[PDB]
RNA sequence: GUCUAACGUCUAUGCGAGUGUUUGGGUGUAAAACCCGUACGCGUAAUGAAAGUGAACGAAGGUGGGGGCCCAUUAGGGUGCACCAUCGACCGAUCCUGAUGUGUUCGGAUGGAUUUGAGUAAGAGCAUAGCUGUUGGGACCCGAAAGAUGGUGAACUAUGCCUG
RNA sequence: GGCGAAAGACUAAUCGAACCAUCUAGUAGCUGGUUCCUGCCGAAGUUUCCCUCAGGAUAGCAGAAGCUCGUAUCAGUUUUAU
RNA sequence: UUGCUUAAUUGAACGUGGACAAUUGAAUGAAGAGCUUUUAGUGGGCCAUUUUUGGUAAGCAGAACUGGCGAUGCGGGAUGA
RNA sequence: CCUAAGGGGGACUCAUGGAGAACAGAAAUCUCCAGUAGAACAAAAGGGUAAAAGUCCCCUUGAUUUUGAUUUUCAGUGUGAAUACAAACCAUGAAAGUGUGGCCUAUCGAUCCUUUAGUCCCUCGGAAUUUGAGGCUAGAGGUGCCAGAAAAGUUACCACAGGGAUAACUGGCUUGUGGCAGUCAAGCGUUCAUAGCGACAUUGCUUUUUGAUUCUUCGAUGUCGGCUCUUCCUAUCAUACCGAAGCAGAAUUCGGUAAGCGUUGGAUUGUUCACCCACUAAUAGGGAACGUGAGCUGGGUUUAGACCGUCGUGAGACAGGUUAGUUU
RNA sequence: GGUUGCGGCCAUAUCUAGCAGAAAGCACCGUUCCCCGUUCGAUCAACCGUAGUUAAGCUGCUAAGAGCAAUACCGAGUAGUGUAGUGGGAGACCAUACGCGAAACUAUUGUGCUGCAAUCU
């Protein structure tokens, strides 16, 4: 007999973290979610109402609806050869703001401040990010660092 | 008799000939499922908003 | 396969220029079992561009037989000559992307003198794939 | 047996329908013979008209009330009003309807 | 061998000629094949393309739509171009004086345009008074009001029209359209 | 299963439109009338020759039935029906549980 | 892998809020061609089980895009059909409210509702033809073991009888 | 139906239901076959339902017709952040 | 702007007006992107590396990813899906 | 399965251990300390839970009403189940709040028909009244093969369409099993591991067993055995030449090269196999489509006739016994 | 800086054993008519701030403390793993090549930080 129930295979996924069981710290209930916010979904095993399905555990999406104790999140789920918009109702215990917004919103502010300062200075500044490039030339001083010559060591048994 | 029970072989090939395609995004998403109390009120705020803007342009004509 | 397609390497003995960053380096690492690559000398670049240099103009593979073709397609990037293009490639310039994408992938022949006894193993282990660094110049001399 | 997005049809061809196919090849021939018979009847009874005088009557039902068409015969009251006996009227090219 | 990043030997997927063998429709494309080839005016390239379209791709344009199109601000004397038939609308209370260039006019449309002081010219007459399509306004008919589109994309909870021959309470109204008869889709 | 003989639920009658006290009774299927059209059609179909004309169910699988409560409002006498889950045993207004007593 | 009846998509054509002459009538150089019209079919209104009711707040709506056209002068602005996403308005059903009134049980104004329709929102259809696809037909061609109706056999043979 | 000292035997080389003609071109998810050339594109044996398991429907894979547009913003890939 | 929300002049959503101009905010590629209708065949599969289950095992039976054969000739493995 | 084992609130803290108290003891009841849950939460298991979700107490019926959206299975159809709101009416608590059944993951059911409830509304079509009937909305009566026919057997008298998509021979992979052989050497062998043996282990070989599988053959490869005849293998029974011995002789046993050469006559049995009698130098074991049926024979098996026993109500069944049964 | 009330993160804050703690606060502490709750004013309820005490709670310090946290020329580029070859090996398995890279172990260091309001030697 095959078993494919709603919470099948969630033995470890829906567990609380080790030494992190019990009551929810109330910052979870004090956070404010607005329509358009990006939130990660991670199911709390101790709150059984409003739990996401195991598919959305570990997924990240956008809030589209705000209710008394829950938020609505839009997830794009792959079904065959296209994506389908899934609209999941989640209590805020299973939701956390995505930390990817605050870095990108910070890169926008930093770009704006430098650009307006080069404009103030009558100069130019380049803002496109670049991947790490190969390192330049350099000179190695040997004062205190004359090279030590190594050789492969013979075979030994240590038991 | 007895046959093959299940296999996902060749299924990712079939999904990637023309699919695994991201849906298009639009400036206004559909508001299906948003709270009815807000949605009823969002109707009156927009209709009234349209009234104020209509009068401002009717002056400027 | 997708990585090689994105490097415009869609046939055997096809050659392309890559500016080493981290993104393009990890790309080449993905294609490593199927490519031989290395650090090209200035003369190797010149020989490639002179003999097998073609441009992509309105999606067509056109021989670089006159500096006017190069000017008409890369003058907004300050390339007015075949030597401007070679200079922009060799000392990787601010417009390396446009200049290298305008260049159609080089279609080399097989080496005169052959490959090693078995190609598809790293150059370090006696094969041909992976980074050979300065011996790519000898290989291009064999194949171009 | 059922396939695609198509309308569901009711094609009543489960009997021996091919034994009961009437193809009207003789449309033109019967038209011509009808015309010749009609000419024959006219030359037989000339100059008396081939058509009896028909009354004018309202069409029944709520759908055809507005329309008026040719009836079958003039009522006995109508013929009485013009001083023609029905027995005599049938002999002078007038149609009678005892039912209306 | 090649690792093809796209399908090889693919036709463009656009009409390059009318499907029609009407000799007079191809004479107009011959005029606009020349115009699209030589004037650099974007109007002429659109007309040549529009002359290739099929019948369902050239919906009839009512004379009321042209009336509403002429009611745009600063459009009272623009020249209306309809690549197709312009039909009449007996629901209008009034029609302006207008110049309309079309492939065809219906009798009511032609009478009403000329009765109200307007002109009903063909597209070749247009190409002489406006070889670059200056001060024009192209009107296209409704493409999605066609009956066949009612049944396109039919499915559960899709709200389209079933393909059905008869209409009534006994025809596809019980089970699957009603919660008292099972479910509703 | 033990259900009290009274209950305070919503009354849908227009006069009440509120929770009233409702008498609880077990619903009983009425006697099948001989002039329901399906019985009229069934009797005509079975007549004559041809044998049994409609199917007869045999392959019983359920061992219970859904118990239905008839809730009649004491204010307006409007009846309401509530189905319960499948129970093998069911009493109305039985002896309430006594927790703590000995065997 | 056919023909036919009825159909889906696409395309060409005629006319177009209409369309279809051919049931029939006229006519004829006679199954042709030519001509005629009342009706009728489909379309032009939907929705509800039904009684029934029945489509403009507005320039027949607003927003973000939108080819083309207009003014410009890189840019920018105006106008923006078709079409896309979205929010509204209107008609029918359902539920709620229930004005003046009244065959005092009828009437249903007004204002609403995460409800609902194969609807409106300046018509798009009708008709002919072709390929392809659908269903019924023998149905791409050939093929059962069987079932039914009506008839012909006891010159073989089984059994009775008659005469040898 | 007959007939059977009984074998399901015999009933015109036909018998666990004769022969003749018709219904009848009986039906067949099963066999077999299915007729000229070249050009371009080009699969599936997987999902769900089915007295479903040699079959259908359904989605997918494929072709064809195109239509709206013309670099708009996409990717069987990398980088960075999370 | 609102008939929702706040003790509120607080907020929510959608807006008017103003500021930030081509390094408009990583790489690489892009025979361009988006969209629609309709229909065929198919719905027995098998193999190789690796992960892997039953089994002493099997040229056995069953799954995971990819690539193949099927549907494919050509050079090599003598011969061989 | 549950009127609470549902809902709300409140109070308390569980398993277990130590130290103590008449009868009283390992277990009765009482006390303190310790006690992260080592318990309890209907039922499988997992997750979850400590001023609680557990234990106890108080009050209750939200296990109620109208319909929409969503998640899982998914075709993004149905069913089941669940989630978050909208609009009511309520319960509880000082309150914030919570409550749309069971802490979460299983605990279930279409069309047609009937029955009940609701609206007391629409229709019975020439017009009314009242019965009756028919409509609209929600439940119930059920399909467990659970997307849901109404259903007992036999055929050894048999038929048809097919299938090597699938069994009964050979053949192919495997070699558990069967058979044969090694290595290590604790023991046996009067002493003495290895003359001859050899446990516990362990590595193999073979395809003369039986399994396992289902690749070939179902538009057919004649299925047992015997007779006849040829050939091949060696894991050698005899014969030749030799090595070893717990080889005095005789006999015997172990081994090497060795398949050149032979390996029988009979009673019973269809037999293969078996078992006896007897000769013999010896009466070894096997393969060749389990060699060999257009070579035979046809005793067995396996059509139809028939008998018995057991089984079956019966038609009939038996891989049980018996007899007769076309070898092109 | 101490202290109280309400807290955020929820052991660098916990556990065990000692010792210390000014001022204020907190606390133990006294009483039972009243509201209230118990077998028991022990808990809960109410009253007094009067009669007493820092003994306890609490706070801080001590401990090669247990536990916890952080760091690393610690272990270890080890185990494992993505990719490659007509590499090795009868096989079991192993080496190499381009990449990614633990856990335990060991050593060292640390033992709450802090928001709003009020108050104090
Ligand atoms: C004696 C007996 O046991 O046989 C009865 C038969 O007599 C009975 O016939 C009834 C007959 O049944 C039918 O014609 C079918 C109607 C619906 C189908 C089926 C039978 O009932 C189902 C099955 C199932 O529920 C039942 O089973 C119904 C039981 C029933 C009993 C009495 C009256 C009505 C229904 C679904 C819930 C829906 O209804 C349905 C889809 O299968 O209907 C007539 C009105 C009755 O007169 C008639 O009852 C009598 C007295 O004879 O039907 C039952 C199914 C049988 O079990
Ligand atoms: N009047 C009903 C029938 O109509 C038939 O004719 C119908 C068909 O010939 C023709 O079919 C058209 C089709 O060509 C066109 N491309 C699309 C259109 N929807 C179809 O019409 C269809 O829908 C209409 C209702 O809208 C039905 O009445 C009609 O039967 C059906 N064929 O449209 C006609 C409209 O009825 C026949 N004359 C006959 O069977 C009968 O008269
Ligand atoms: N530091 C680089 C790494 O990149 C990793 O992932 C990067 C890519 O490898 C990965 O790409 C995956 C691709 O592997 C997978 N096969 C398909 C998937 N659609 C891609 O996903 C990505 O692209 C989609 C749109 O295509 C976007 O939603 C998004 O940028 C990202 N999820 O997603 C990232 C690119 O955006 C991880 N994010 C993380 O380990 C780390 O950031
Ligand atoms: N444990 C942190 C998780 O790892 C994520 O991503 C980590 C891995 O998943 C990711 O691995 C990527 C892989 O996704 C991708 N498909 C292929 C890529 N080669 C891998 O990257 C690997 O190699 C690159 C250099 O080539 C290194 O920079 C990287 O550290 C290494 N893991 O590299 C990251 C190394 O930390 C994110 N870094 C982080 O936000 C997330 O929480
Ligand atoms: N209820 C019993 C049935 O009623 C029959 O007669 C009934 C019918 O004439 C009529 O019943 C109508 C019916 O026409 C119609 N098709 C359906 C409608 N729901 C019925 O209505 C009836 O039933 C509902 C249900 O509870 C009641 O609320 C209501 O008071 C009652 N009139 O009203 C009568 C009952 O008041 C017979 N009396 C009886 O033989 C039959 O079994
Ligand atoms: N030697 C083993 C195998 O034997 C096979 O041949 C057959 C025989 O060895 C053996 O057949 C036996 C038979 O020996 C015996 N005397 C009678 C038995 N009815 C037969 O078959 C029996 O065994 C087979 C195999 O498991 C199964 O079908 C079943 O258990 C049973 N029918 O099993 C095989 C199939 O029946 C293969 N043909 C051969 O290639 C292979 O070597
Ligand atoms: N041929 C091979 C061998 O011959 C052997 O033969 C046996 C005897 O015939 C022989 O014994 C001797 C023989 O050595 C010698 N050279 C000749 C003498 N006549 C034999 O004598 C033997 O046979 C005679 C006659 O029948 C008897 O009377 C006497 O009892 C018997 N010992 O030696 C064996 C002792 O029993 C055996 N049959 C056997 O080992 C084997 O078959
Ligand atoms: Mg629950
Ligand atoms: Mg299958
Ligand atoms: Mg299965
Ligand atoms: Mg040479
Ligand atoms: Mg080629
Ligand atoms: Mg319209
Ligand atoms: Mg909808
Ligand atoms: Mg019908
Ligand atoms: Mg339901
Ligand atoms: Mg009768
Ligand atoms: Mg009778
Ligand atoms: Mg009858
Ligand atoms: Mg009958
Ligand atoms: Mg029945
Ligand atoms: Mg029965
Ligand atoms: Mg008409
Ligand atoms: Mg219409
Ligand atoms: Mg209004
Ligand atoms: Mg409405
Ligand atoms: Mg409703
Ligand atoms: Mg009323
Ligand atoms: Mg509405
Ligand atoms: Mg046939
Ligand atoms: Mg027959
Ligand atoms: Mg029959
Ligand atoms: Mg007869
Ligand atoms: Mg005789
Ligand atoms: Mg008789
Ligand atoms: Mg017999
Ligand atoms: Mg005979
Ligand atoms: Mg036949
Ligand atoms: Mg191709
Ligand atoms: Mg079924
Ligand atoms: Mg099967
Ligand atoms: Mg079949
Ligand atoms: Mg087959
Ligand atoms: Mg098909
Ligand atoms: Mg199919
Ligand atoms: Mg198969
Ligand atoms: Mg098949
Ligand atoms: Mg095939
Ligand atoms: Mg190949
Ligand atoms: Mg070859
Ligand atoms: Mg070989
Ligand atoms: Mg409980
Ligand atoms: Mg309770
Ligand atoms: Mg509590
Ligand atoms: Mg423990
Ligand atoms: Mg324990
Ligand atoms: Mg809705
Ligand atoms: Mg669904
Ligand atoms: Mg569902
Ligand atoms: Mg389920
Ligand atoms: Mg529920
Ligand atoms: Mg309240
Ligand atoms: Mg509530
Ligand atoms: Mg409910
Ligand atoms: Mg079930
Ligand atoms: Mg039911
Ligand atoms: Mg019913
Ligand atoms: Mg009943
Ligand atoms: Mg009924
Ligand atoms: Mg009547
Ligand atoms: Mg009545
Ligand atoms: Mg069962
Ligand atoms: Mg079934
Ligand atoms: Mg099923
Ligand atoms: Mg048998
Ligand atoms: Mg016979
Ligand atoms: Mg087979
Ligand atoms: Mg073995
Ligand atoms: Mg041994
Ligand atoms: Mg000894
Ligand atoms: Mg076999
Ligand atoms: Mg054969
Ligand atoms: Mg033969
Ligand atoms: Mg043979
Ligand atoms: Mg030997
Ligand atoms: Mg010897
Ligand atoms: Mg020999
Ligand atoms: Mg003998
Ligand atoms: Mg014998
Ligand atoms: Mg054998
Ligand atoms: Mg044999
Ligand atoms: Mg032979
Ligand atoms: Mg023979
Ligand atoms: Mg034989
Ligand atoms: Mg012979
Ligand atoms: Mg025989
Ligand atoms: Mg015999
Ligand atoms: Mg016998
Ligand atoms: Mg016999
Ligand atoms: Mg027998
Ligand atoms: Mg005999
Ligand atoms: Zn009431």
């Amino acid at each position: 007999g095959k078993s494919r129930g709603y919470r099948s295979g969630t033995r470890y996924a829906f567990q609380r973290d080790f030494k992190k069981h019990g009551a929810i710290p109330l910052s979870t209930y004090l956070k404010v979610y607005k329509v358009g916010d990006i939130v990660d979904i991670k199911a709390n095993g101790s709150i059984q109402k409003g739990m996401p399905h195991k598919y959305y555990h570990g997924k990240t999406g956008i809030v589209y609806n705000v209710t008394k104790s829950s938020v609505g999140v839009i997830i794009n789920k792959v079904v065959g050869n296209r994506y389908i918009e899934k609209r999941v109702n989640l209590r805020v215990e299973h939701v956390k703001h995505s930390a990817c917004r605050q870095e990108f919103l910070n890169r926008v502010k930093s770009n704006a401040a430098k650009k307006r300062e080069a404009k103030a200075n009558g100069e130019t500044v380049y803002l496109k990010r670049q991947a790490a490039k190969p390192r330049g030339s350099r000179i190695i001083s040997t004062e205190g660092n004359i090279p030590q010559t190594l050789a492969p060591v013979a075979y030994e048994t240590f038991i | 008799a007895k046959s093959k029970n299940h296999t996902a072989h060749n299924q990712t090939r079939k999904a990637h000939r023309n699919g695994i395609k991201k849906p298009k995004t639009y400036k206004y998403p559909s508001l299906k499922g948003v709270d009815a109390k807000f949605k009823r009120n969002h109707r009156y705020a927009l209709h009234g908003t349209a009234k104020a803007l209509a009068k401002a342009r009717a002056e400027k004509s | 396969r997708k990585v090689l397609q994105l490097l415009r390497l869609t046939q055997i003995n096809a050659g392309v220029f890559v500016r080493l960053t981290k993104a393009t380096s990890e790309l080449i690492k993905l294609a490593e079992p199927y490519v031989a690559y290395g650090y090209p000398s200035l003369s190797t670049i010149r020989q490639l561009v002179y003999k097998r240099g073609f441009g992509k103009v309105n999606k067509q593979r056109i021989a670089l037989s006159d500096n006017a073709i190069i000017e008409a397609n890369l003058g907004k990037f300050n390339i007015l000559s075949i030597e401007d293009l070679i200079h922009e490639i060799y000392t990787v310039g601010p417009n390396f992307k446009q200049v290298s994408n305008f260049l159609w992938p080089f279609k080399l022949s097989n080496p005169n003198g052959g490959f090693r006894a078995r190609k598809f193993q790293h150059f370090i282990q006696g094969g041909d794939t992976g980074n050979r660094e300065q011996f790519i110049n000898a290989l291009v001399k064999q194949m171009n | 047996a059922i396939s695609k997005n198509l309308p569901l049809l009711n094609n009543h061809f489960r009997k021996h329908w091919q034994e009961r196919v009437r193809v009207h090849f003789d449309q033109a021939g019967k038209k011509a013979s009808r015309r010749q018979s009609r000419l024959r009847k006219a030359a037989k009874i000339a100059p008396r008209p081939i058509d009896a005088l028909r009354p004018v009557v309202r069409a029944p039902t709520v759908k055809y009330n507005r329309k008026v068409r040719a009836g079958r015969g003039f009522t006995l009251a109508e013929l009485k009003a013009v001083g023609i006996a029905p027995k005599y009227a049938r002999t002078i090219g007038i149609s009678v309807d005892h039912r209306r | 061998g090649r690792d093809h990043t796209s399908k090889q030997h693919v036709r463009s997927g656009h009409r390059t000629a009318p499907k029609s063998d009407n000799v007079y429709l191809q004479l107009l494309v011959k005029l606009y094949s020349f115009l699209a080839r030589r004037t650099d005016a974007p109007f002429n390239k659109v007309i040549l393309k529009s002359l290739f379209l099929s019948k369902i791709n050239r919906p009839p344009v009512s004379v009321s739509r042209i009336s509403r199109a002429l009611k745009q601000k600063g459009a009272a004397e623009k020249t209306i171009v309809v690549v197709g038939t312009v039909t009449d609308d007996n629901r209008l209370l009034e029609f302006p004086k207008a110049t309309i260039a079309a492939l065809r006019f219906t009798a009511g449309a032609k009478d009403r345009i000329l009765k109200n002081g307007g002109e009903a010219i063909t597209l070749d007459q247009l190409a002489l008074r406006a070889p670059k399509g200056q001060n024009t306004l192209i009107v296209r008919g409704p493409r999605n009001s066609r009956e066949a589109v009612r049944h396109f994309g039919f499915g559960p909870h899709k709200g389209k029209a079933p393909r059905i021959l008869s209409k009534g309470r006994k025809f596809e109204r019980a089970r699957g359209r009603r919660r008292s008869r099972g479910f509703k889709v | 299963v033990n259900v009290p003989k009274t209950r305070k639920t919503y009354c849908k009658g227009k006069e009440c439109r509120k929770h009233t006290q409702h008498k609880v009774t077990q619903y009983k299927a009425g006697k099948a009338s001989l002039f329901a059209q399906g019985k009229r059609r069934y009797d005509r179909k079975q007549s004559g020759y041809g044998g049994q004309t409609k199917q007869i169910f045999h392959k019983k699988a359920k061992t219970t039935k859904k118990v239905v409560l008839r809730l009649e409002c004491v204010v307006c006498k409007t009846k309401a029906q509530l189905p319960l889950k499948r129970c093998k045993h069911f009493e109305l207004g039985g002896d309430k549980k006594q927790k703590g007593q000995a065997l």
